[PDB]
């Protein structure tokens, strides 16, 4: 099974990068469940995560770095709901774009990446219910996983990726 | 925004004394924080970014510390050639913000003006008016009081001033007060006499000249 | 090394937009650095405007979004600025300035140009000399200039020591004014002669005024 993320405009094949790791808000506010949604504050956000690779794009991090055995969350504040949570993976989840406006990810290893990445946030938050739901929404260059590639500029739609609960 | 309120806004120290001028952020920034030097009439120039990497090209008596909400730039060994102000800077979210700025004076011996006077050239009186010239050259500090005498009959008002930011090398003042006149109004009067006061000077200083 | 300079009319009457270029020299716009636009002025203080990869992107101060616009161009190896309908509140001094990988610092500068958001005409300066305790003063007055700035030199840049060339004053007719003096030993008036050289790129005059006593 496949997840086909629209993207406009089409990105060309040679856009087919690598997921490597991404980044994420907690809900404030108010049951001993923790809601995340990808963040898309500004660049700046994306940039002091470090885990960036030269393209330059948001909500996932496409041909940055990975970490060693397995994955990473990091923040600089775990009770400031305003500051980000860095997720680094180990091994990358491979985007690849057919240029028909479709990007495609491996449902099996992009839900195995929510696996871990909901077990790193349950030890740090020590609850027990993870939430993944969409971007909570802004600017396009945010509330879509934007990124640059070859000069141009490309949008997509992200909304498949995030919408999970995890125990 | 991330608003950042230095301390002092203007200080006044000496040549070999150390300075330090401290920055503090709204929010947490981390490390994010760079201090910039400009000089009177240039650019910006990068002191220190990640609020301590001593950028390539400044003396090593620029010295930063910090990190969070509070910062501190330091300088351990003011020079004649650190006049300038100095501004901290945000880095850690757009938009970058920057500080309202210090106002760093080198502070020197009490020093006496050169007083000099300038009738109004032969050109402009042509034109219909003349522009008297009252110049107070290197003197400290900017502290000064010029008044006019046109016969005797002192000025109120038709003065305007100007003063040069403190010098590089001797970190003195320059001060202009242009007594200008309509040219009926010049043609009325004979001896031109401005007087200056000053913290250096034993008594006010006059120099004078007859129209024509 | 890296270098900027910056270019374009420093006089905008209002409503209107200010087009501005920096052309880069000594490296390309298209390295993995950002570009940006800083605006500052006297009593306000440093403004951050914009910045653009070299990817097309694009990121605005919130207070100037619905205005500005930033654009790279790759082929003369420049970025510009454009703000469109301007008021009185954007009279200051525009500097374009590479950072480093958004990593914090704006490294190289450019020597900034300054723009004036005024409806009021431009027009060339009038230079009248200024000539006379052992040590001689001279001086050129430039009266009744707009808009600023003007670039005053003596002998060509050969006479750069005494001299003072004080801050522009705005007059009620709204015209700026100055003066440049220059200190010399006396014995020194007759021997030679001091010729200022008054420069106004505005109505771009490059007006030459000798200086001889009396
Ligand atoms: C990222 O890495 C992939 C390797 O799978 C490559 O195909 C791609 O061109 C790289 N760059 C971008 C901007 O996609
Ligand atoms: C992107 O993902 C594929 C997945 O098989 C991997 O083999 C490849 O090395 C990655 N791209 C690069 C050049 O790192």
């Amino acid at each position: 099974d496949t997840i086909t993320l629209p993207c406009r405009p089409a990105p060309p094949p040679h856009c087919s990068s690598n997921i490597t790791g991404l980044i994420l808000t907690r809900q404030g506010g108010y049951a001993n469940t923790v809601i995340f949604r990808p963040s898309g504050g500004d660049w700046r956000d994306i940039a002091r995560c470090q885990i960036a690779g030269t393209v330059v794009s948001t909500q996932l991090f496409l041909n940055g770095s990975l970490a060693e055995e397995e994955v990473v969350i990091r923040s600089e504040d775990w009770r400031d709901n305003a500051k980000s949570i860095c997720v680094q993976l180990a091994t990358s989840v491979e985007i690849a774009c057919t240029g028909a406006g479709h990007c495609a990810i491996s449902r099996a290893k992009w839900a195995n990446t929510l696996k871990q990445i909901a077990s790193k946030l349950r030890e740090q938050y020590g609850a027990k219910t993870i939430i993944f739901k969409p971007s909570s929404g802004g600017d396009p260059e945010f509330v879509n996983h934007s990124f640059n590639c070859g000069g141009e500029f490309f949008y997509c739609a992200s909304t498949q990726l995030f919408a999970s609960t995890w125990f | 925004d991330i608003q950042m309120t230095q301390s002092p806004s203007s200080l006044s120290a000496s040549v070999g004394d150390r300075v330090s001028i401290t920055c503090r952020a709204s929010q947490n920034i981390i490390n994010y924080l760079n201090w910039y030097q400009q000089k009177p009439g240039k650019a910006p120039k990068l002191l220190i970014n990640a609020a301590s990497s001593l950028q390539s090209g400044v003396p090593s008596r620029v010295s930063g510390s910090g990190s969070g909400t509070d910062f501190t730039l330091t300088i351990s060994s003011l020079q004649s050639e650190d006049f300038a102000t100095y501004y901290c800077q945000q880095s850690h979210s757009t938009p970058p913000t920057f500080g309202q700025g210090t106002k760093v004076e080198i502070k020197r011996t009490v020093a006496a003006p050169s007083v000099f006077i300038f009738p109004p050239s032969d050109e402009q009186l042509k034109s219909g008016t003349a522009s008297v010239v009252c110049l107070l050259n290197n003197f400290y500090p900017r502290e000064a009081k010029v008044q006019w005498k046109v016969d005797n009959a002192l000025q109120s008002g038709n003065s305007q001033e100007s003063v040069t930011e403190q010098d590089s090398k001797d970190s003195t003042y320059s001060l202009s007060s242009t007594l200008t006149l309509s040219k009926a109004d010049y043609e009325k009067h004979k001896v031109y006499a401005c007087e200056v006061t000053h913290q250096g000077l034993s008594s006010p200083v006059t120099k004078s000249f007859n129209r024509g | 090394q890296v270098q900027l300079q910056e270019s374009g009319p420093g006089l905008v009457e209002p409503s209107g937009t200010l087009s501005l270029t920096c052309a880069v020299s000594g490296g390309s716009i298209s390295s993995t650095n950002w570009w940006t636009w800083v605006r500052q002025t006297p009593g306000t203080g440093l403004e951050w405007i914009g910045e653009i990869h070299h990817s097309g992107i694009t990121n605005y101060n919130p207070s100037l979004k619905s205005r500005v616009t930033i654009s790279v161009d790759k082929s003369k190896n420049q970025f510009s600025l454009k703000l469109s309908s301007v008021i009185a509140a954007d009279t200051a001094a525009y500097y374009c300035a590479r950072g480093d990988d958004i990593l914090t610092g704006y490294n190289y500068w450019g020597q900034g140009t300054l723009v004036t958001v005024s409806s009021a005409s431009t027009k060339g300066p009038s230079v009248f000399p200024l000539a006379p305790g052992g040590t001689a003063a001279l001086g050129c007055l430039v009266k009744d200039y707009f808009p600023e700035p003007v670039t005053v030199s003596w002998n060509s840049g050969a006479l750069t020591s005494g001299v003072h060339t004080f801050p522009a004053v705005l007059q009620s007719s709204g015209l700026y004014s100055l003066s440049s003096v220059v200190t010399v030993p006396s014995s020194s008036l007759g021997t030679q002669t001091y010729i200022c050289n008054v420069n106004h790129k505005p109505s771009n005059t490059k007006v030459d005024k000798k200086v001889e006593p009396k």
